[PDB]
RNA sequence: CCUGAUCAGGCGAUGUGUGCU
């Protein structure tokens, strides 16, 4: 539900699945394209060091 | 089908016997180019022209990758597993479309890319309008004035350029002056090559004289060495060929009117026409010009030669530089 | 011919054509400066010499245009304000924008 | 570069010699293309 | 001079006032 979630999987991850299709990968390059999600990510389980507990 | 490209295609001044339909494909690709600078979603272009009917189309691309950036352009080879693994990694395969767009600013923008293409022409029929020679005697006139090189105009709107390491030291060259040279390269510049010579040869003062000297052409009399210290001093040794004629008077002319016209193409050259004879004894003895030889010991199994003269003439058969030594050793 | 009210303009960047709407009248509310562009009014300077280059160019687009001058109305140089008011008036047998 | 500015009548001999033409229509400039 | 990419496009007299020195 969350993009951070879906950044922790690489975009290629994401296209070993056939639950995405044809216009959901045209949809997922135009949010990519904006510099804020699917650009290849990994995180530990959620949370970087900006994502701390206060 | 519209028939506009076809007649379009025949215009056909300057283009007829360059590519027709590489032009009309270049003339697309900027069209495209234009479509893609009006949206915002940075996408590759590809117009697809046809031939027959003249009509044409707007193709996108999609750009077979392994990275992520130009994403409207970036494929990979796990969403290639999709088409079966059909796709390899570096590819620009198309995989979408484009319509239309009237847009004064994108036809602007058409126009300017236009002339960037036919500027493009231009320079390849230039380079091509080079390859029918390579290089050449040939002479120009310059009219720009660079630091430490000369652009030359030339005929057929053709160029070059002479640069300063090729020209003489003392003698400055300004507009309004003719150069003749040999030109011997073509480097692949930035935004399409132009033509490079060097007037300092001792080619340059060859073919002068060959095109001056009328019994040079009818082998009356033949060049047998022609050295040259370019601009400063020369020694040159020719023969006739059996026919007791003056070499040096034919290729002189009336009272020097061939060689210092000829030294006129070299920009002050010092040139002495010499003598030549049958054997290696009395033909450098007399490539020996000007100066007085006693006598001359050679050694037929090495290559060496020694000469001795009187001290007056020691001084004309020595030369500043080695000039005239090196001159009749060369 | 007549002379239009269009906001496509050639020989301008993004930087004068910023403030104007789809039609071409600034949009009430906006600080300018001297030296931008209120109303973008374009006209046909007359065809009077084509080129092979535009000859080719009128082929591909097949536009009628396609000589075209602009005369846009723009700031006199120096004064500021923020565009508190706009009037528009037609004559008779002429289309109405939007705007009007 | 010059000394004295001097002033005469003008004979017409020397009015055709300022000229280069003869003017002969009173049409100022052509319409639809900005041409005289 | 100003505007945009070496190219393109933009330079009034009279009269009436009125107000300042």
């Amino acid at each position: 539900h969350y993009i951070g979630d879906l950044v922790q999987r690489t975009e290629v991850e994401l296209l070993k699945t056939p639950n995405l299709g044809k216009k959901s990968l045209t949809e997922i390059k135009d949010v990519l394209a904006s510099r804020g999600l699917s650009l290849g990510m990994r995180l530990e389980n959620w949370p970087p060091a900006s994502i701390a507990d206060e | 089908m519209n028939k506009e490209i076809l007649a379009v295609v025949e215009a056909v001044s300057n283009e007829k016997a360059l590519p027709r339909e590489k032009i009309f494909e270049a003339l697309e690709s900027a069209l495209a180019t234009a479509t893609k600078k009006k949206y915002e979603q940075e996408i590759d272009v590809r117009v697809q022209i046809d031939r027959k009917s003249g009509d044409f189309d707007t193709f996108r691309r999609w750009l077979v990758v392994d990275e992520v950036t130009q994403p409207t352009k970036e494929i990979t080879l796990e969403a290639a597993r999709y088409e079966d693994e059909s796709l390899n990694l570096g590819d620009y395969v198309e995989d979408q479309i484009e319509s239309v767009t009237f847009d004064r600013i994108t036809t602007q923008t058409a126009k300017q890319v236009i002339v960037q293409k036919v500027r493009e022409a231009e320079r390849a029929m230039v380079v091509d309008q080079f390859r029918e020679h390579e290089g050449e005697i040939i002479t120009g006139v310059v009219k720009k004035v660079n630091r430490d090189n000369i652009s030359l105009d030339l005929g057929n709107n053709a160029e070059a350029v002479i640069l300063r390491e090729d020209m003489l030291p003392r003698e400055n060259f300004r507009p309004g002056d003719r150069v003749r040279g040999v030109l011997y390269s073509v480097r692949p510049e930035a935004r399409g090559a132009q033509l490079f010579v060097t007037r300092s040869k001792p080619e340059m003062l060859i073919e002068l004289f060959r095109i001056e000297v009328p019994e040079i052409g009818e082998e009356v009399i033949e060049i047998k060495a022609a050295a040259r210290d370019p601009g400063s001093r020369a020694k040159i040794a020719v023969k006739t060929n059996d026919k007791r004629i003056d070499p040096v008077g034919a290729c002189v002319g009336m009272r020097g009117a061939r060689v210092q016209a000829v030294s006129t193409e070299l920009g002050g050259e010092r040139i002495d026409i010499v003598l030549w004879d049958d054997n290696p004894a009395q033909f450098v003895i007399n490539a020996m010009a000007p100066a007085d030889v006693a006598s001359i010991v050679v050694d037929e199994d090495k290559h060496t030669m020694d000469i001795a003269v009187e001290a007056g003439n020691l001084a004309q058969a020595i030369g500043r530089n080695g000039q005239n030594v090196r001159l009749a050793s060369q | 011919g007549p002379e239009e009210i269009t906001a496509d303009i050639p020989n301008v960047g993004e930087a004068a054509l910023s403030k104007l709407d789809e039609s071409g009248i600034v949009y009430i509310g906006a600080e300018v400066t001297g030296g931008d562009i209120l109303v973008g009014k374009v006209t046909p300077k007359g065809e009077t010499q084509l080129t092979p280059e535009e000859k080719l160019l009128r082929a591909i687009f097949g536009e009628k245009a396609s000589d075209v001058k602009d005369s846009s109305l723009r700031v006199p140089n120096g004064v500021s304000g923020t565009v508190i008011d706009v009037q528009v008036f037609t004559r008779d047998g002429v289309e109405k924008d939007k705007r009007a | 570069e010059f000394d004295a500015i001097k002033i005469a009548l003008a004979s017409p001999d020397m009015i055709r010699s300022w000229s280069f033409g003869e003017v002969k229509k009173p049409e100022t400039i052509n319409y639809r293309t900005f041409k005289p």
